[PDB]
């Protein structure tokens, strides 16, 4: 099971980027997937969460409305589409492979997690 | 805090018509009007709801305790002419 | 709802507040300095395979904690709290708490 993210690198604010992660060692199409973000000294954020069918995207309250969760399982990939990037969204972007969490319906706490990519705005 | 998934035929398909906890009557069956929730579990309001797409309650042991039962109100995201069924989905029906 | 926990912790005892926390399931990861965050403790006292019978957990009223028994060098690493918010759909992580 690893996951490679890439597609990082230094936009201004305002501009967008896309970010990807490749998955192997496991079904993907199995698998719901999670993207965290960590800023320079700071904790990890979560950013969203996608099911393995696609069909249910959610996202953190900070993100709602810039940021697109997708996946691809054909290609057993990962994708994040940020729009309007702002400095405060510097930080390390990691995909990671969820699990069922036990106190929730469709809850998902976070598996395996990839080395992350830096992203710059 | 509503969640797709589109009775269990895994496919789901719980349409609108003209295990089971109860029903939602109304019209539009959105924030623009007045309906009507029955859930049992009764509790019976008329509001302005604003309905998901899949309504349901979904169901769910808590810490996988056997003897302890938990709900998620996937009803609506706030608060006849049409009318549809409100089913108890374990996570495991849904699921390959 | 957000998670509360100290900065750091000198057995190695890592507390996680909340409001009735003892209502939601308890993860922990631990991310090391360069790494990534890896999975150690999963619903409030569970372990994947790979990890060390020395990490161990409980959940009761409105705190969570890891317990770390005979601690390690190689321990010197930022232990995360989360929960899952089934009221708002999110993951809930503490600030973190970092060993030495
Ligand atoms: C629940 O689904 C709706 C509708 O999305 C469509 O059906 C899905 C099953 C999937 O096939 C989507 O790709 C389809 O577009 C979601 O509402 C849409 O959200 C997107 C933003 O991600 C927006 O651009 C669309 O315009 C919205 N469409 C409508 C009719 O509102 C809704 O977000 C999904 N709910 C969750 C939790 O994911
Ligand atoms: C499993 O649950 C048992 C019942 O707990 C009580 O009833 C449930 C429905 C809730 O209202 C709960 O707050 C009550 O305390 C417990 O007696 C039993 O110890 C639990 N077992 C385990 C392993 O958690």
């Amino acid at each position: 099971v690893q996951l490679v993210e890439s597609g990082g690198g230094v936009v201004q604010p305002g501009r967008s980027l896309r970010l990807s992660c490749a998955a192997s060692g496991f079904t993907f199409s199995n698998y719901g997937m999670h993207w965290v973000r960590q800023a320079p000294g700071k904790g990890l954020e979560w950013v969203a969460v996608i099911w393995y069918d696609g069909s249910n995207k959610f996202y953190a309250d900070s993100v709602k409305g810039r940021f697109t969760i997708s996946r691809d399982n054909s290609k057993n990939s990962l994708y994040l589409q940020m729009n309007s990037l702002r400095a405060e969204d510097t930080a390390v972007y990691f995909c990671a492979r969820a699990f069922p969490d036990s106190s929730s319906w469709s809850g998902f706490t976070i598996d395996y997690w990839g080395q992350g990519t830096l992203v710059t705005v | 805090q509503c969640v797709n998934l589109t009775a269990i035929h895994k496919r789901f398909d719980n349409p609108v018509l003209p295990i089971i906890r109860g029903w939602i009557f109304g019209t539009t069956l959105d924030s623009k009007t007045q309906s009507l929730l029955i859930v049992n579990n009764v509790v019976i309001k008329v509001c302005e709801f604003q309905f998901c797409n899949d309504p349901f309650l979904g169901v769910y042991y808590h810490k996988n305790n056997k003897s302890w039962m938990e709900s998620e109100f996937r009803v609506y995201s706030s608060a006849i002419t049409r009318f549809q069924t409100l089913l108890a989905l374990h996570r495991s029906y849904l699921t390959p | 709802y957000e998670l509360t926990q100290p900065p750091s912790v000198s057995t190695a005892r890592i507390t996680c507040g909340g409001n009735n926390i003892e209502r939601k399931s308890v993860h922990w990861c631990q991310q090391k300095p360069g790494q990534a965050p890896a999975l150690v403790v999963y619903d409030d006292s569970d372990r994947p395979s790979g990890i060390p019978e020395r990490f161990s957990g409980s959940n009761s009223g409105n705190t969570a904690t890891l317990t770390i028994s005979r601690v390690e060098a190689g321990d010197e690493a930022d232990y995360y709290c989360q929960v899952w918010d089934s009221g708002s759909d999110q993951v809930i992580f503490g600030g973190g708490t970092k060993l030495t």
